[PDB]
């Protein structure tokens, strides 16, 4: 709910994300209510009207550059290469997702290939736990890295498009 | 562990790295197209080495896993697609020399120039020149100088790279584990369906020669019809019950019989529908066009344009210098991005293929959702098909008189329907005996039943058999007849053109008893049905996710390939056509000729090979100089070139006629022939060493 989180400049991949711990009092909700600006602002565990109110312990906010039809995996309870080895949520979840086009900051006429997700781990991820680690993985009988590179393009739809993720955790 | 697991992960990596390198390609491609320069054809030709080189690559290691070990359908698709087509085995040199071979062939179908007989210096090419001529022509000898300049000039430049063509091809698709190149272009129709027996390649020929088979009287009483209009003009050069000459029907190649609309009109008094003046007025530009067509996509129930359309593509010729590729094309650059590249100009036609280029992005967009390898059409007649059915439910007067384009007082009496339907009958019935014969001679060339000393004897009997044709002047085998058409010059299959009219006519009929249509199939329109929508759309989202019959059967109810839907729109027409032809002749004989009626026949009795019949000509040539000039007192230099020989038998006996030099159509009488024979007997018969009695010249 803070500025800072949402208007920063340069945002992490989706495989090493940012996670933002706020223990302060400042949050109206009315800037993230009537922005407009978000595409999506469908969240679960709270009704999304009672969070002025209501007080929390800690609040932990992501930020990632997920791709537009990958924007739905950020849901708990489905799968997805970003739901399975990227960024994971568990079945219960309390906190809120918020979501809204980049087109104009991430996206490029040449492409914009700064923003990476990793295709695939050795295992499935946990809920709320993050690896960085650079590895190679094999496929047919060629080994090349686990970590893909998003392709921006501004000529492109909006399921190709990037979307910047603050996933907010109470 | 598994081989599923590792075929998916190969998947994965081959589709992330792979939308990379198409959707490069793509946007280098568009950049040439909506700018023409040397500078950006650097650049496509660079991102498709890179994409090409990667796909060979990535089809070599595709080849590793085994087929038959996967459960999962969408993995075994992709996969049989990626195994299917690669690198082939073909070696360096064979490969360089196929490649140029094709390009040979493009570059003499593309430059190739024939010369009037009376100015040497008026050449002219096919596309401008020859085109016009063939198209809007009504002589009988300009037509024949257009046709016989074609495939002289060039079809005996292309015959003997056709057949070192045919043998590199060959040995290519058997590279692939097929029979022959034909197998290997049919191989785009076999499916393996869950639910017993699936499509094989020897089922589409079947089953295209049973639709033949079916569209065989429509045909022949359009054939008849046309034959009884081109009677009138040009009298005393079509038979009443022959076949129709190859000069005359259109174009170059009688591939279609649109132009033979002015000479085969019925009723011409009734104007046709011409709504371009209507948009001349009202102010209706481009933009306008294609927001009528996304207007009407919209009220089926199908998706908007996207923003990215609107903005990015090019709806109309630049009015900077930027020179541009002005063929009608809807390009799915990949990424989610749609545009159509096309020079509008504020016309009916622009207005229909407006609506056919957006059915292709609206199919592109349906499939996107799908893996990349499944992101194409359930087979190569699809796209197309939902093209022309779109096209087909817009064109009717119905929709143009609620888009305001044709006035209320526009009544549709009976004669109008069949002007109509004969229009409609000359694009779509006239070009389906041709494309199937032509796909037939291409593929018992490929599979060997005609062998490389029958090509032009094959495709001529086939030619009067099958699409009842005749040839204006006897071809040997020193042409390729054929070869003079663009697809089989360029390499591209021609049976997607058979399989879209019968695809694009069966989801017309499904699509009109959706929208519970009432009247006849040819008044419809599929406006605000959302339910017709509803199941195109189901259609068009299975891209190649499932096989084609399923499709296929989803949409129209049956797993086969029906015309009963193309008789049912053409059957007015039909009744029409047998009312009219009743004081005609139905059907053809294979006998006629323009130059049947005119030849001498010779027998042989007894080595008589090439050279004997070069020296026969010849001395033909020379009776015929000595016969003008000791009985006309005219000079004219006939020579060997002039003297035709038809229906040749190896050593048993031939037919000659001979025609006039600058002139292919003057075809000398048969009694001038047969005294030039017997003024000149002796020289003849002492030139092969025999008497009169062997040579009975009868
Ligand atoms: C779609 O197509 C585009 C075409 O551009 C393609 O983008 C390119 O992606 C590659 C792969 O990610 C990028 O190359 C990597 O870039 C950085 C360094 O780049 C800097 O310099 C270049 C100048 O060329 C700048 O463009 C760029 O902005 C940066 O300033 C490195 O991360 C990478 O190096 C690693 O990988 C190499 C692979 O062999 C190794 O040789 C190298 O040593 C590095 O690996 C090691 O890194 C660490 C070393 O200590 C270690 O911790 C690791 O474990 C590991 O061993 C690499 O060079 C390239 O810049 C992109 N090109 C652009 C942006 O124009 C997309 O990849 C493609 N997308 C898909 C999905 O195919
Ligand atoms: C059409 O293509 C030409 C090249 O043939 C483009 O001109 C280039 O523009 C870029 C970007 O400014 C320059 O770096 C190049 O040097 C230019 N090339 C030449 C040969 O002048 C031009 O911009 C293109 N036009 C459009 C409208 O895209
Ligand atoms: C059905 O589609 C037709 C066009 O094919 C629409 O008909 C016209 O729509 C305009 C705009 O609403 C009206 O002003 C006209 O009166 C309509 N009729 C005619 C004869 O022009 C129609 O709106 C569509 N149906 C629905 C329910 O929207
Ligand atoms: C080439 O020969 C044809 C056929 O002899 C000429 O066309 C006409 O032929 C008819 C009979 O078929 C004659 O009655 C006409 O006199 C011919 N000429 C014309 C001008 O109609 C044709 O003229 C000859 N020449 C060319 C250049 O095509
Ligand atoms: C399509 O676009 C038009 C024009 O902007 C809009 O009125 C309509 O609601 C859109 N339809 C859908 C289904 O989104
Ligand atoms: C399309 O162009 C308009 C007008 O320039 C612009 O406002 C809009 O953002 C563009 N839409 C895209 C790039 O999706």
């Amino acid at each position: 709910p803070f500025s800072e989180v949402f208007n920063a400049t340069t945002f992490a991949s989706v495989y090493a994300w940012n996670r933002k711990r706020i223990s302060n009092c400042v949050a109206d909700y009315s800037v993230l209510y009537n922005s407009t600006s978000f595409s999506t602002f469908q969240c679960y565990g709270v009704s999304s009207t009672k969070l002025n109110d209501l007080c929390f312990t800690n609040v932990y906010a992501d930020s990632f550059v997920v791709r537009g039809d990958e924007v739905r995996q950020i849901a708990p309870g489905q799968t997805g290469v970003i739901a399975d080895y990227n960024y994971k949520l568990p079945d219960d979840f309390t906190g809120c997702v918020l979501a809204w086009n980049s087109r104009n900051q991430d996206a490029s006429t040449s492409g914009n290939f700064n923003y990476y997700y990793r295709i695939w781990r050795s295992e499935k991820l946990r809920p709320f736990e993050r690896d960085i680690a650079h590895y190679d993985y094999q496929v047919g009988t060629q080994f090349k890295s686990s970590l893909k590179n998003y392709g921006f393009y501004s000529s492109a739809g909006d399921s190709h498009q990037p979307y910047r993720v603050v996933v907010l955790s109470f | 562990s598994t081989t599923e697991d590792e075929a998916k992960k190969f998947l994965n990596d081959f589709n992330s790295e792979a939308e990379n390198l198409t959707y490069q390609s793509s946007l280098a491609s568009w950049d040439y197209n909506t700018n023409i320069s040397d500078e950006n054809v650097q650049k496509m030709d660079e991102a498709g080495a890179k994409w090409s080189a990667f796909y060979e690559e990535q089809s070599k290691i595709a080849k590793n896993y085994p087929l038959e070990e996967i459960q999962t359908d969408i993995v075994k698709r992709q996969l049989q697609i990626l195994q299917q087509s690669g690198s082939p085995v073909l070696s360096e040199d064979k490969s360089k020399r196929l490649n140029s071979i094709l390009n040979a062939m493009s570059t003499i179908y593309s430059t190739g120039k024939v010369c009037k007989p009376n100015n040497p210096q008026e050449c002219l090419l096919l596309e401008p020149g020859l085109d016009n001529i063939m198209g809007t022509s009504k002589d009988y000898h300009e037509r024949l100088w257009a046709w016989e300049g074609w495939r002289a000039e060039v079809g005996k430049q292309l015959r003997p790279l056709y057949e070192e063509y045919v043998v590199l091809k060959n040995e290519m698709a058997r590279g692939y584990h097929y029979e022959d190149y034909g197998d290997y272009w049919r191989r785009d129709y076999e499916t393996e369906e869950s639910s017993g027996p699936g499509y094989s390649r020897d089922q589409l020929m079947k089953d295209v020669d049973r639709i033949f088979t079916e569209i065989k009287p429509l045909y022949e009483h359009l054939h008849a019809y046309v034959r009884a209009k081109l009677m009138d003009t040009y009298p005393l050069h079509i038979s009443p019950t022959g076949c129709l000459p190859a000069h005359l029907l259109g174009d170059m190649w009688g591939r279609f019989w649109t132009n033979l609309y002015p000479l085969t009109v019925p009723f011409g008094q009734k104007p046709n529908i011409d709504v371009t003046d209507e948009m001349v007025k009202q102010g209706w530009d481009a933009n306008r066009i294609f927001k009528e067509a996304e207007k009407f996509f919209v009220s089926v129930g199908l998706p908007n344009m996207t923003e990215g359309f609107w903005n990015n593509s090019m709806l109309t010729e630049p009015g900077d210098g930027r020179k541009v590729v002005c063929h009608p094309t809807a390009w799915d650059l990949g990424k989610g991005d749609f545009r159509i590249k096309m020079c509008t100009k504020v016309t009916m036609e622009d207005f229909l293929t407006a609506h056919h280029e957006m059915g292709h992005i609206q199919y592109d967009m349906a499939y996107a959702s799908q893996p990349y390898l499944l992101r194409n059409g359930a087979n190569e007649g699809f796209h197309e098909a939902v093209g022309e059915v779109m096209s087909l439910s817009v064109a009717t007067p119905k929709h143009l008189k609620t888009m305001g384009l044709l006035s209320p007082d526009f009544r549709e009496d009976d004669e109008t329907e069949i002007n109509f339907l004969l229009k409609q009958a000359l694009n779509i019935v006239g070009t389906l005996p041709f494309t199937y014969m032509l796909e037939k001679w291409r593929w018992m060339v490929f599979k060997g039943e005609i062998p490389k000393e029958e090509w032009m004897k094959k495709w001529w009997e086939m030619r009067r058999e099958i699409v009842g044709v005749v040839e204006p002047v006897p071809h040997d085998e020193t042409y390729c007849d054929p070869a003079s058409l663009f697809h089989v010059a360029n390499d591209y299959s021609f049976i997607r053109y058979y399989t879209r009219t019968i695809f694009e006519f069966q989801f017309h009929e499904a699509l009109c008893r959706i929208a519970q249509h009432n009247g006849p199939l040819h008044k419809c329109d599929i406006s605000n049905s959302t339910d017709a929508g509803k199941k195109l759309h189901q259609m068009l989202s299975v891209g190649k996710s499932q096989a084609w019959t399923k499709t296929l059967e989803d949409i129209v109810g049956s797993r086969n390939m029906d015309v009963g839907p193309l008789l049912r729109y053409f059957e007015p027409l039909y009744t029409w056509l047998q009312e009219q032809n009743r004081k005609s002749y139905v059907g053809w004989n294979t006998d006629w000729s323009p130059y049947s009626d005119q030849s001498i026949k010779v027998r042989i009795s007894l080595e008589w090979n090439d050279n004997e019949m070069y020296l026969f000509r010849s001395s033909v040539a020379y009776a015929m100089r000595e016969y003008f000039l000791k009985t006309k007192n005219q000079t004219i230099l006939f020579g060997d070139e002039n003297v035709w020989v038809s229906n040749l038998k190896p050593r048993i006996s031939f037919n000659f006629h001979v025609t006039s030099p600058e002139n292919v159509s003057d075809i000398i009488p048969r009694s001038e022939v047969e005294g030039a024979i017997r003024m000149s007997r002796s020289r003849i018969n002492d030139a092969f060493r025999l008497d009169d009695n062997s040579l009975e010249f009868l």
